[PDB]
């Protein structure tokens, strides 16, 4: 049901394991989030599985964003910074496609005109009309239960509620005392999660690096990848069944970070839009 | 001995600027000041801290603002009412005083498109968010929508940040909905305890095509009056042409809200040329309540219902004019405006207020006092009369009664009202007092106000006032001060004061002199006056239409709308069918009932003066705290008595 | 008509002004004016009238007006045959002209009447839509109304309500049905009471003054009284501007106690007298609850923790009395003499845990001292028998949270008709074992068995003040500060609240919280 | 001609249309939606008349053309559970 969905383990000198998860873009590349990896994490201790396999797929490089800095606002006392929280995993070996493995249809490309049945004169701005309009948009994205895979179904708040939802990052930790809400909420970023218009199920700490999916006319469409959240609702023994109100999740939206992405994937018969 | 004072509002805002006045008597060289602001109780943080020096070439003056910040610590709802420990230091002494904090932070005001939906069509309502000073602003806005049983059904929580403070929203009305009077109700998030509310109807209807304007020969109804009560009938299209047809007129009675109908006062009229005339008989009003005396209908009003039918039975349509009183005198007296404190032997000045029985103002009637008959004032466009009495030295309250000497009028119909003025305590009964006294016309921005200083003192004390000190309060805010100088052996001096658009709807003016006579103690005594400004735009804006008259319009032609307004405004529009105002008049956005809002938000409560010195800042709105050891009363209650 | 242009302005200097309304008047010569009603009810002939109007100064028209054929309409315009008449209108008059029709489908149906003038260029058409409502009196059947509680009407912490189908057997033939379902909260209102009224309370501002024992007996009620008025909010009905009055007592009972500190960091009531261990510990529970209102120095009470943690306390944890204290009055129910290692110790464990986060850093052998206090009043809670001591060496294991098993049991049931835990003897000290275990029942956050024992310290009337009132005043108005801090105003609110219908495949799931309470949720499905 | 919304609506679709030589006017369907239902505003094709305000969930709207002109597609549309209307957009 979830063929593109990656499991990316990264094993630390005593730090512990990291339960990062991905979606597979290409046959050589795996799009997730910046803060699973660091520096200092070598490439022989980053494993990625997909597809359920129980072996683990070698990497060659780790592509960062080139704004990416998680400690650049420690002298305004912000202790976090998940801006441009997007990395590229360039695997070692080439991908089959078959019945388990398949990619995840990316925004402003010649495959996602034809998948929404626009006409090929749709442009990159006609089809971020399409896909986040603004309004309350119903998604949905990829979560582990109990060594199974399942879909939690979000709302975007990005109409008149996503004003509500930004202003609820306050009660983050380390973010108590930050004076402009906006410093922290660049226009990188989707907000989901909360009580209105319903009760949405919240991202966990094992479900970061995922992909935020659209699902329109039985096909499926990533517009995000899975940052942070305010309050962790997950503690490994269930779902903490009494959540709060102001427990929003945030994603970073993939309409923003188009320059980056254009030039790491020139070369895989992807076809982006001028 | 140096005396240091300090002057601050009653009550302070959040998130707000306040203004602060320094002074130093009798002092010569600089003084430093350090003014430290903090939260009660205990002293925990800093919330604001300025500093400023009084210098003698500015006879020790200096202005100060601050602004209460916006921190989490004012958070608990349980407190009710918030306080603050404000604190300024002269040099080397300290003066202190508890002032009461507001959580308010400014006035909504919710616009609709029309007055009345029917199901199935959608609700546009924009908000607008401006704080204390009626400049827009953005804050974090609650709006709920509740149902006649006054339940919510959708809440939202909108910022008006970055929208020049403009919040356009919208509502979908379902096809099966319960009818009734609905509400809109919002509030900031910062002040819960504030809701502001605007209402609309839901019905099924259709529009129709003609008013009816049912309106009465007088506002009133006078029992003496053997004609009966005379109404005038008037029906014309929405399109200006004039209504052919037959109408059906009826009367009655309303007793608070038991309402009694009139059967025997049914007439059916022909209106001829858009016009009609019917008149209810005084022998049929008579035996409709089946009363031998005529004064018991005093207190009762009446109402009038219309329902004209054209000729080709196409439409109809109901109207209705009610709340006609019935009054044995076709005018009121009010001292709502007047002061309740005076001074034993200086002048008072009455501001009467005279108004028709419906609460217009009336327009040229003379106004005397009964027992004095001296002065004999006419009422202005605005109802006001001004009127001055001589008053001996004693400290007996004094009762005045005002009467009208209008003519064409027997006195049996003249309206009476009496108060009760209490005298003005004084400081250790030296008879040093001081009038306010005020040229009472219509102002406008632009003009110029002469205000008057009297002063009634012993001889042996006068060469030691050198100056005055007057406060501008407006809006619950400080607005301007300075000083009035005074020179030995006089007795009046006059301060030629701007009127700009900053004051209104309405200010008031205090002042105050500080002395040492006899004893080494340190006497202040002070007065206050309200005055009404026109209560018009600060800006300006109107539509007129572009292009230049012509004839009127045919369905489908394009014109050219003329928008009058300020530089860098944000306008927003709404054109309305005048067949909806037939089925509701409620509920229509105006500028005077904007500054309805406001006049009712003062910090202020008397029009005028006080029972003490002390009384006369905090009826006015105001702190005082000095080195003296005189203060004002503390404030817990963030409304007026009563 | 006449449209009625209304127009407000916004300027970020200037501010706001709403405009005068301007009407603009749009009008024609020749129109056709069509008055349909709201609804009309589907097979019912009703008779619409389109008046024609004339407002021409001296002409008369020759009109032909035809109705044109809609297919949910029955009137006598077929599609083959056109229902056109002409008429003659006078000059400033109008006609009206009756028409006939049978709506035939439901929902919005539409007319359109057109007419044009002989020998002239002047034409109007009209054309306006009605509701076309199904034969039938609109009602509504209330299916179910339950009360959602999961743990009380539920099981585990779910709640299953299975609701049915509706009846229907009377319904109107080819018409639609909407179920509507609400979801709506309960708001509750718990807890709280009527704090002491500070009109009871003016007798407590009092001036320190005596020797190193009779300092601390002017300095109880005085620093007391600002700690209750402060949380409380009760001065405005105690007068205000007193504070600064009672802030100047409360450093004057500070200066005169360090003037018979020892200079081995302990408190005495004589500069030449031995030091005493009840005395340098009542110092710390004093000094430690006063850190809110004036300045304690660091030096002084960490050295009188130190003096207790190094000098005067066994391994055994146990605190022993070197020198008792010459004023037995203010020492409380540490007078009698039943189980004085057990009070005692429980004395001093209370103050160096209320200094446990001012004094962590200076006295590195204070988490090990609290450790090895807290260990001997386990072992021997279990052989406690007055009601004091287990009130006082309740709050003393609380604050760390080691008071359950067989040791939670006995602190509950020791209270006589739950309100209560009075000795046989001396009502001074019943009246401070109420508030000792008061303060152990907020630190447990265990809120069911609080509001008896608040309601009997509220109607005994006890308003402190008095010879011997040095514990009676200070521990009944630091419990009942710590009441109106701890005091909830409701009970939680959350609802997971999901619906499952067999019509659609996910799960309605909405949270209902305190905030979004009384809040319907309507959420409408057309299938039965 | 040219489309342009109300306050607080978002305008999806061509905003500048043009008719061309087919009898036909380029672009997309201009839509006005405010963002309230389950499923989008289905919109006005030129030409059509639209029965049915309502948005939400299970709800049908009819489309009906002018006198003389042929429809194109359904004349019947319903809301399904994903928020995507049934049918096709009509012409
Ligand atoms: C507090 O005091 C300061 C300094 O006295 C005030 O600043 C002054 O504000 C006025 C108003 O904008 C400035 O212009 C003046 O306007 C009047 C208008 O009638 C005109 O007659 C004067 O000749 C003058 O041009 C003025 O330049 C400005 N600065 C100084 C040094 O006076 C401030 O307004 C006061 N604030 C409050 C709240 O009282
Ligand atoms: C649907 O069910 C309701 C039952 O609640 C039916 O009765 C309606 O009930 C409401 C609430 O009590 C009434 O509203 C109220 O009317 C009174 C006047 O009696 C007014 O003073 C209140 O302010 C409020 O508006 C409503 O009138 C009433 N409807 C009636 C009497 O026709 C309702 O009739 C049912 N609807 C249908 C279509 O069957
Ligand atoms: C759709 O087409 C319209 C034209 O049919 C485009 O409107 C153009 O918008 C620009 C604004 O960037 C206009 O410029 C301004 O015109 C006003 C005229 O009063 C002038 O006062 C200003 O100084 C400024 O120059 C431009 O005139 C206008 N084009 C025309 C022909 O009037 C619109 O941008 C198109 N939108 C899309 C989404 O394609």
């Amino acid at each position: 049901k979830q063929p593109w969905q990656a499991k990316i383990s990264v094993i630390r000198p005593s730090k512990g394991h990291e339960s990062c998860m991905g979606a597979v873009v290409s046959e050589y590349f795996v799009l997730t989030a910046a803060h699973c990896f660091t520096v200092d994490d070598k490439e022989h201790s980053i494993k990625v599985s997909v597809g359920g396999e129980k072996r683990d797929l070698e990497i060659e490089v780790v592509l960062f964003h080139p704004n990416y800095n998680i400690n650049g606002k420690k002298e305004a006392g912000i202790p976090e910074f998940y801006d441009y929280d997007v990395a590229l995993i360039k695997l070692k070996n080439k991908l089959k496609y078959g019945q388990t493995i398949r990619p995840i249809c990316l925004p402003c490309t010649e495959g996602t005109t034809r998948a929404l049945r626009l006409p090929p004169t749709t442009t990159c701005q006609q089809q971020k009309e399409e896909l986040l309009p603004a309004q309350d948009i119903k998604a949905l994205f990829v979560s582990e239960e109990e060594k199974k895979l399942t879909r939690k179904e979000v709302y975007i708040k990005n109409g008149d509620k996503k004003g509500s939802c930004e202003r609820d990052a306050q009660y983050a930790p380390g973010y108590d005392k930050v004076k402009d809400i906006s410093e922290v909420v660049t226009p990188r970023f989707l907000c989901t999660g909360g009580v209105s218009p319903y009760a949405d199920p919240n991202t966990c700490r094992g479900d970061s690096g995922g992909p935020l999916i659209v699902h329109k006319r039985s096909r499926f469409i990533q517009v995000g990848v899975i940052s942070w959240g305010v309050v962790d609702v997950c503690k490994n023994q269930k779902r903490q069944k009494q959540v709060p109100a102001h427990a929003r999740d945030f994603h970073i939206n993939l309409f923003q970070v188009l320059p980056w992405l254009k030039e790491k994937l020139q070369d895989e018969d992807l076809g982006f839009l001028a | 001995s140096p005396m240091y004072s300090i002057i601050t509002p009653n009550i302070l805002r959040l998130e707000s600027e306040e203004t602060m006045v320094l002074e130093a008597h009798d002092a010569q060289g600089d003084v430093p000041v350090t003014v430290t602001v903090h939260d009660f109780p205990g002293k925990k943080l800093v919330l604001s801290s300025e500093k400023t020096v009084l210098t003698p070439a500015t006879n020790h003056m200096g202005n100060v603002t601050f602004t209460i910040p916006a921190n989490r610590e004012f958070k608990s709802e349980k407190g009710r009412n918030k306080f603050v420990t404000v604190q300024a230091t002269f040099g080397t002494q300290v003066v202190e005083k508890v002032v009461l904090v507001s959580l308010q932070s400014g006035y909504l005001f919710i616009q609709t498109d029309k007055t009345i939906y029917t199901p199935g069509s959608t609700v546009l309502y924009r908000i607008f968010t401006v704080n204390h000073k009626l400049l827009p602003v953005g804050r974090t806005v609650m709006v709920n929508i509740e149902n006649p049983e006054g339940i919510p059904v959708k809440q939202d929580s909108l910022s008006s940040q970055n929208q020049l403070g403009v919040l356009p929203l919208s509502w979908d009305i379902p096809e099966l909905v319960n009818m009734g009077q609905w509400k809109i109700r919002a509030y900031y998030e910062n002040s819960p305890q504030q809701v502001f509310s605007t209402e609309f109807e839901v019905k099924e209807y259709v529009l129709p095509s003609f008013e009816v304007i049912v309106e009465p020969t007088e506002k009133f109804y006078y029992i003496y009056n053997e004609k009966g009560l005379e109404v005038t009938i008037t029906a014309r299209f929405l399109y200006g042409k004039k209504v052919e047809g037959t109408a059906f007129v009826i009367f009655g009675i309303q007793d608070g809200e038991q309402r009694i109908s009139l059967p025997e006062s049914l007439k059916r009229i022909p209106i001829e040329d858009g016009s009609g005339e019917v008149v209810l008989s005084r022998k049929v009003l008579l035996d409709g309540v089946q009363n031998p005396r005529a004064e018991d209908l005093v207190g009762k009003s009446l109402y009038v219902s219309a329902t004209v039918i054209l000729h080709s039975g196409s439409d109809m349509v109901q109207a209705e004019r009610s709340g006609i009183p019935i009054v044995t005198s076709p005018y009121q007296i009010h001292f709502t405006k007047t002061p309740k404190y005076f001074k034993p032997g200086m002048p008072f000045d009455l501001m009467v207020f005279v108004t028709n029985p419906d609460g217009s103002p009336a327009y040229r009637v003379p106004v005397a006092v009964q027992g004095e008959d001296t002065v004999q004032s006419l009422t202005q466009g605005d109802g006001v009369a001004k009127l001055s009495i001589n008053t001996h030295p004693s400290q007996k309250p004094l009762s005045i009664t005002v009467r009208t000497k209008k003519q064409e009028l027997s006195e049996a119909e003249q309206a009476t009202r009496t108060m009760q003025a209490l005298p003005y305590s004084t400081v250790g009964n030296s008879n040093n007092y001081l009038h306010l006294s005020v040229l009472r016309t219509e102002l406008r921005p632009g003009e110029t106000l002469n205000v008057n200083f009297l002063l009634r003192m012993d001889r042996a004390h006068e060469a030691k006032i050198r100056y005055y000190t007057y406060l501008i309060m407006n809006k619950g805010r400080l607005l301007k001060a300075g000083r009035q100088v005074r020179e030995p052996g006089q007795d009046l001096v006059v301060l030629p004061l701007s009127i700009t658009t900053d004051f209104i709807p309405s200010f008031r003016l205090v002042a105050y002199y500080t002395l040492i006579g006899a004893s080494g103690q340190r006497e202040v005594v002070a007065d206050s006056v309200w005055v009404d400004v026109k209560d018009s735009c600060v800006g300006s804006l109107v539509v007129k239409s572009g292009q230049s008259e012509d004839r009127q319009p045919v369905p489908g032609q394009q014109m050219t709308l003329k928008i009058e307004g300020d530089h860098g405004a944000r306008v927003v529009l709404v054109a309305v069918d005048k067949g909806v105002f037939v089925l509701n008049k409620k509920n229509k956005l105006t500028q005077s009932k904007i500054w309805d809002v406001v006049e009712k938000a003062d910090i202020g409560c008397t029009p005028g003066s006080g029972k003490d010195y002390a009384g006369v800042f905090s009826d006015a709105g105001l702190t005082f705290t000095s080195s003296s050891g005189q203060q004002t009363a503390q404030r817990a209650e963030l409304q007026c008595p009563q | 008509t006449t449209w009625e242009i209304l127009a407000v302005s916004m300027s970020d200097k200037k501010g706001i002004c709403v405009a005068d309304p301007f009407e603009v008047t749009v009008m024609q010569d020749f129109f056709i004016d069509l008055r349909l009603p709201y609804s009309v009810v589907r097979n019912e002939q009703v008779e619409i009238r389109a008046v024609l109007y004339n407002y021409r100064q001296n002409q008369e028209l020759k009109v032909r007006v035809e109705l044109l054929h809609n297919p949910a309409f029955c009137s006598l315009a077929t599609t083959k045959r056109r229902h056109q008449q002409t008429v003659t209108i006078p000059p400033k008059s109008s006609l009206s002209v009756p028409y006939v029709i049978v709506p035939l489908k439901t929902g919005l149906q539409e007319v359109e009447v057109k007419a044009a003038v002989y020998h002239h260029f002047i034409s109007d058409g009209v054309r306006k839509s009605l509701k076309v409502v199904p034969e039938g009196i609109r009602m509504n059947k209330t299916v179910a109304v339950r009360t959602l509680d999961p743990e009380r009407l539920g099981r585990e912490g779910v709640q299953k309500e299975d609701i049915p189908p509706a009846d229907l057997s009377d319904q109107v033939p080819d018409t639609e049905s909407e179920t509507r379902i609400l979801l709506q909260g309960t708001p509750v209102a718990q807890m709280t009471e009527d704090a002491v009224d500070a009109e009871r309370l003016k007798h407590l501002i009092v001036t320190p003054s005596g020797c190193g024992e009779e300092n601390m007996i002017g300095m109880t009620p005085t620093v007391i009284a600002v700690h209750y008025l402060d949380e409380t909010e009760q001065w405005e009905k105690f007068g205000l501007e007193k504070r600064q009055g009672a802030l100047e007592l409360i450093k004057k009972g500070y200066t005169q106690q360090l003037a018979f500190r020892q200079p081995s960091s302990a408190f005495a009531a004589f500069v030449k007298r031995a030091p005493s261990t009840w005395l340098t510990a009542y110092v710390v529970k004093v000094f430690s609850l006063a850190v809110n209102l004036i300045a304690i120095d660091s030096q002084v009470l960490c050295g009188a923790v130190k003096w207790l943690i190094l000098e005067k306390q066994k391994p055994d944890g146990v605190f022993q009395e070197d020198a008792p204290v010459i004023h037995q009055e203010m020492i409380g129910g540490l007078r009698n003499n039943n189980e004085k290692d057990m009070a005692l110790t429980a004395f001093v464990l209370i103050s160096l845990q209320e200094a446990k986060d001012i004094c962590e850093e200076q006295v590195n052998s204070l988490p090990g001292s609290i450790t090895k206090a807290g260990d001997f009043l386990e072992a021997n809670y279990m052989n406690l028998q007055r009601s004091y001591t287990v009130a006082i060496a309740g709050y003393a294991l609380a604050q760390m949270g080691r008071l359950k098993g067989p040791l939670l049991n006995k602190f509950l049931t020791t209270a006589k008709d739950k309100n209560r835990w009075e000795d046989p003897g001396k009502q001074l000290y019943n009246v401070e074992a109420t508030s000792y275990a008061l303060l152990a029942l907020l630190q447990l956050k265990d809120f069911d068995f609080v509001p008896p024992v608040v309601r009997w310290l509220n109607e005994q009337r006890y308003y402190g003040g008095g010879y011997g009132s040095t514990q009676a005043t200070f521990m009944v108005f630091q419990a009942l500060a710590q009441y109106q801090k701890d005091a909830p105003d409701h009970q939680e609110l959350n609802l997971d609240v999901s619906l499952q219908l067999p019509s659609r495949s996910s799960k309605i799931t909405h949270r209902i919280h305190w905030e979004s309470a009384s809040l319907l949720r309507s959420e409408e499905t057309k299938e039965n | 001609i040219s489309f342009h919304c109300y306050d607080g609506y978002t305008l999806r679709g061509s905003a500048n249309r043009t008719c061309q030589v087919n009898g036909r006017w380029s672009g997309q369907t201009a839509i006005c939606d405010n963002g309230a239902g389950y499923c989008s505003n289905p919109g006005i094709p030129i030409g059509t008349r639209k029965v049915g305000s309502q948005y939400r969930l299970e709800d049908s709207v009819t489309y009906h053309c002018s006198r003389g002109l042929t429809l194109r597609g359904s004349q019947r549309r319903t809301c399904q559970e994903g928020g995507s209307w049934s049918g096709t957009e009509p012409s």
